[PDB]
């Protein structure tokens, strides 16, 4: 019935929604991300570096908590309806971990290829 | 060798460098007429870090005086070590400016600059590894803050690499000995935050009552107190100066000492002070320096380091000790104190040696601290600030000097965010 | 023949080496002038009028430390090309000692140690003197290794570093200088000794007995346990243990590289008088953890692998006979070992230095030892560095000199699987 309709809506709030606040939370984190490699923060006039700090470890904890509850929200969602979980060609938690190690695998590679111009930088001197 | 230039404004300014070259000089072995009678190898052998062996067996001081106006800079002239200094480093102009901070750093002070700076850059020239340099100003004055402010921006331009260290003469919080000072002080501290490196604050207040109470002294003669400001400012670059076991260069102090920029104030102490009525009644020991350094008696800013903790505290030891009761000794009073110190900081101590002491002191040392408690004096400063500026206070001899009344809220704004800034780490937590 | 090169980088390198070679020449009875009024070449070339010329390279920044050694005693046994000096230090800054100011000054370090070691026939490896925290220590230190794997990817790579000791102090941004110094040389460095100023403090007033002691005798006692390595090289043993052997009998994993020492018999000649230090005696002492050149209780993690030099009058089957009763000792081992002794003789008693505050002895023991005990001292380190890391106390100081951000993460990052890696090998290996 339509009361079981509005059952699963709100189950996607906690869930289809709820994603879409992991999401949100996860671009925000992001912004953190960037905002941080702003080295003229250094010179926190307002204090900004202990704001600063105490918003990334409040999204350190925030993106795991919604994790958690989408576990169970997906659960709920599949165990009341046979449709899967999932949006675009990708399951909502495969999305979750797709972006997670979109970011992860982008900061390392990134990472290591600096590292390698560093390396290409020192052979570079040493033919100097 | 690194060299260090050693910029004098303001009247204050010159007489507290007077003394300060008369007690440098002594270390050295150079008299009056800048002849080298030293005993040492150790003495002439870094001599240069001061001063440039002119010819012969002169040596002169690179050191710059600048005023507004003589009749400061010519007693200096007239007095014991005149003619110490090279004639073409005193650079003044034929006009005052009653603590009217805006003609030191604008209608006067900007005509005066455009020579100075050309005999800087000359003794920056002479250098072969420039240290950086050093002002001793006073806050308050008009040239002391209006040209030092100035030339400092001015220099940074030339020298960002350099590090500049200043050794402001503070607000009292007691009687004032002038009366626009809130504003003199305020307008300076708004640039001089983001320049300077590093900054050491000095009231004459604290400074009346070590003597009185310390030095059990009676007749405290501004001398006598430029004597002991003399005495720190000497600590301070031993390490340059003199081997030792710890060298501490100037540009690692500022490392030690300063966590964030603009954080850069610092409280200097020093040990020992002991009157010569009780001297034969002391030991001399790193316990007891340790006892005087982290006295808030012997403070020499006026504020009570008590009320605050410490962001870190750099101490410089001159003569002969053991590494083990110095280490200890620090240590100790870190634990026994440890609510004192801020808790993000392990280890809030930096330590450094320096085998040659300070004339007839086998023990001695200098203290800087970096407090929370600082925030003290700003606060005070801001507040007086607004009582006066919101009555329009004698802002008239800003403005008929072309100054923007906007600087003046611009002012007070970067002085608040410093107060805040102080006040935000002061309680901080790790968790 | 078997040829070894020294390195000593700041402060603290150097004024290691200076007792150091201080020592070698005593034992070899070479006098400060180079004269020898058949084991040198080792660390001494001949030169064309016989004379000796130690096999070292001292490189600190800042040129007054090496300016004591040109004007000291020992001035005479340096070639000048073997002093080289920068002219600014690196002010703590391990990215000053790396990335700034180090680059320019380490190709001519290596285009020096180079030709030193084209002078060798058979080159066993380095012996690098450094401290962590130091900027040229620690910052120098990691270019130099960097580019030294490079020309000689086969030679031992040994080193020998104070460890920011747990309690003391010296300087305030230490631990970051030695954790950006560890992440690098861990993939560099063979073999690292650690060892502890704290420590050796706590000995001088135990076993020693005496009290305010200074760099001038706390290095006397660590040269003691660089001589009593290179003991085995420069003189005939029962059991002579090449440089390369140490690798072999000393790491047991890779990332895993820092041995902690010790040395026995510290004592006073007024003891030495009413004890007698026999093989058995002395081997026991070496594994007391009150007479650990580290501040680690060992106790607390179990053993990876001993290595123990003996010199003088000793026994082989004596010392076989005390090993086995330490191994009775219920003394930890992991089960990853079934021997955990590798044990060298040679036959060249201790010395003692004139002036010294050490008894000589017939006998003596230093002792190498890997143990995951060390871990504690890692994860102390590491917590200071969050602390701090945290609100980015000091990181523009870094940021400043070109160093990037993530670098701390990344550093950080390795540093946490180094200390996993010691749990992993302390897990006792069992079906
Ligand atoms: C450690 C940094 C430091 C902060 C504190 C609290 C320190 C701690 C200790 O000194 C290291 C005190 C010290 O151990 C003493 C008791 C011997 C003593 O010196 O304390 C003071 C009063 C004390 O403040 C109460 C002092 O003013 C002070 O500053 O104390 C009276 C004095 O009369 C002879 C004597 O009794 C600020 O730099
Ligand atoms: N045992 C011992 N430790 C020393 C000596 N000199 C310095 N240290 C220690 O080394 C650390 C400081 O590093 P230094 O070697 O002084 O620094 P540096 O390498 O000269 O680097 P910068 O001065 O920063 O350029 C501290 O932990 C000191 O206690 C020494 O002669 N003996
Ligand atoms: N410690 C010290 N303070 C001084 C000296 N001369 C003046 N002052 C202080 O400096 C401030 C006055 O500024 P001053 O340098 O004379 O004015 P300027 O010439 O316009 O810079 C006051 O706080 C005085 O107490 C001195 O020789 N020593
Ligand atoms: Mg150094």
């Amino acid at each position: 019935g339509a009361a079981a309709l509005k059952n699963y809506y709100e189950v996607h709030k906690e869930l289809f929604e709820g994603v879409q606040k992991w999401e949100e939370t996860w671009r925000l984190f992001l912004e953190f991300e960037r905002k941080a490699s702003d080295p003229n923060r250094f010179t926190n006039r307002g204090g900004n570096l202990l704001k600063e700090e105490k918003q990334r470890a409040k999204l350190q904890k925030m993106l795991p908590k919604l994790e958690e509850e989408l576990k169970a929200r997906i659960e709920l969602w599949e165990q009341e309806h046979s449709k899967a979980f999932m949006v675009n060609g990708q399951k909502f938690m495969e999305y979750v971990a797709e972006q997670w190690e979109m970011h992860r695998l982008e900061k390392e590679r990134a990472k290591q290829e600096r590292q390698l111009k560093n390396k290409k930088q020192t052979e570079t001197e040493m033919l100097y | 060798m690194r060299e260090i230039v050693h910029i004098q404004a303001g009247q204050c300014g010159n007489q507290i460098g007077a003394k300060f070259w008369e007690v440098i000089s002594d270390e050295h072995g150079i008299d009056p007429t800048g002849s080298y009678h030293g005993d040492s190898d150790l003495q002439l052998e870094r001599i240069n870090v001061y001063y440039n062996e002119a010819a012969g067996n002169k040596y002169v001081p690179r050191a710059i005086l600048v005023d507004l106006e003589p009749g400061t800079m010519d007693s200096v002239r007239s007095g014991p070590f005149g003619q110490i200094f090279r004639p073409d480093n005193f650079v003044f102009g034929q006009s005052g400016a009653g603590n009217n901070w805006a003609k030191g750093h604008y209608t006067e002070g900007a005509e005066l600059v455009d020579s100075v700076l050309d005999v800087v850059r000359k003794e920056s020239e002479s250098c072969d590894c420039l240290q950086g340099f050093q002002l001793t100003h006073s806050l308050g004055g008009g040239t002391g803050s209006g040209m030092g402010t100035l030339l400092i921006s001015k220099i940074r331009e030339e020298y960002p690499d350099r590090i500049m260290n200043t050794f402001s003469v503070v607000p009292s919080p007691k009687v004032s000995d002038t009366v626009v000072e809130p504003y003199n002080a305020t307008l300076s501290v708004h640039q001089l935050v983001e320049n300077t490196d590093e900054t050491y604050c000095i009231d004459n207040e604290a400074l009346y009552d070590i003597c009185f109470r310390t030095l059990k002294l009676t007749t405290p003669t501004y001398g006598d107190l430029n004597h002991l400001v003399s005495a720190t400012m000497s600590g301070v670059t031993t390490c340059l100066r003199f081997p030792g076991q710890l060298n501490a260069d100037l540009r690692k102090l500022a490392v030690n000492m300063v966590p964030f920029p603009r954080l850069h104030f610092f409280m200097p102490g020093f040990a020992p002070l002991t009157s010569r009525g009780s001297q034969q009644y002391r030991a001399l020991t790193v316990p007891e320096l340790t006892q005087q350094m982290f006295d808030a008696k012997n403070m020499m800013a006026a504020c009570d380091p008590r009320h605050g903790r410490y962001l870190t505290v750099a101490a410089v030891f001159r003569g002969r000790m053991s590494m083990k009761e110095v280490d200890e000794q620090m240590l100790n009073v870190q634990n026994k104190n440890s609510s004192y110190f801020v808790e993000w900081i392990p280890n809030n101590v930096k330590t450094a040696v320096c085998d040659i002491p300070p004339r007839g002191l086998k023990m001695s040392a200098t203290f800087i601290g970096n407090s929370t408690a600082i925030q003290e004096l700003f606060k005070r400063i801001s507040e007086q600030f607004t009582a006066m500026f919101r009555r329009k206070a004698f802002l008239h001899w800003y403005t008929g000097e072309g100054m923007d009344e906007m600087e003046f809220t611009e002012a007070e704004s970067n002085m608040n965010d410093l107060v805040s800034e102080y006040q935000q780490y002061q309680d901080a937590t790790a968790d | 023949m078997r040829e070894c090169i020294s390195i000593h980088v700041g402060q603290a390198g150097v004024q290691i080496g200076n007792a150091c070679w201080e020592l070698y020449c005593l034992e070899h009875g070479i006098q400060p002038d180079g004269q020898m009024p058949d084991s040198f070449n080792t660390f001494f070339s001949e030169t064309g009028a016989g004379k000796h010329v130690p096999r070292a390279v001292f490189v600190d920044l800042e040129p007054t430390v090496i300016d004591e050694v040109r004007t000291g005693t020992y001035r005479q046994l340096f070639h000048p090309e073997q002093l080289i000096t920068g002219k600014e230090d690196a002010a703590n800054n391990y990215a000053r000692g790396h990335y700034t100011i180090g680059k320019e000054i380490i190709d001519l370090v290596l285009d020096r140690i180079r030709k030193l070691a084209d002078q060798c026939t058979g080159l066993q490896g380095f012996l690098v003197f450094h401290s962590f925290g130091g900027g040229t220590g620690s910052g120098f230190t990691s270019l130099l290794m960097e580019r030294l794997s490079v020309d000689y990817g086969k030679k031992s790579k040994l080193e020998f570093s104070i460890y920011p000791a747990p309690q003391v102090s010296t300087a305030v941004v230490e631990p970051y200088n030695s954790i950006l110094t560890t992440h690098t040389t861990l993939e560099h460095s063979d073999c690292a000794f650690m060892v502890d100023n704290e420590a050796i403090y706590d000995i001088c007033r135990r076993n020693l007995d005496i009290e305010r002691p200074t760099y001038t005798n706390l290095n006397r006692l660590i040269s003691q346990i660089v001589s009593s390595i290179t003991a085995s090289l420069r003189f005939d043993g029962a059991l002579n243990v090449d440089l390369t052997e140490f690798q072999t009998n000393l790491v047991p994993y890779p990332r895993i590289h820092f041995p902690l020492a010790t040395y026995a018999p510290v004592i006073s000649a007024e003891k030495a008088y009413h004890e007698q230090l026999s093989v058995a005696e002395i081997t026991n002492a070496c594994f007391e953890p009150a007479n650990q050149m580290v501040k680690c209780d060992p106790r607390h993690g179990k053993y990876m692998a001993c290595c123990l030099l003996y010199r003088g009058d000793v026994v082989p089957k004596d010392v076989n006979a005390a090993i086995a009763t330490i191994k009775t000792k219920r003394i930890q081992f992991v089960d990853w070992c079934p021997t955990g002794f590798k044990v060298g003789i040679n036959y060249q008693p201790p010395t003692v230095v004139p002036g010294g505050d050490l008894a000589k002895v017939q006998r003596a023991v230093c002792m190498l030892s890997n143990t995951t005990a060390i871990a504690e001292a890692w994860a102390r380190l590491d917590h200071k560095f969050d602390l701090m890391y945290a609100k980015r106390a000091f990181v523009h100081w870094y940021v400043g000199e070109g160093m990037e951000e993530g670098e701390f993460s990344e550093a950080r990052e390795d540093m946490a699987a180094l200390e996993k890696d010691y749990e992993e090998v302390g897990v006792d290996s069992v079906e």
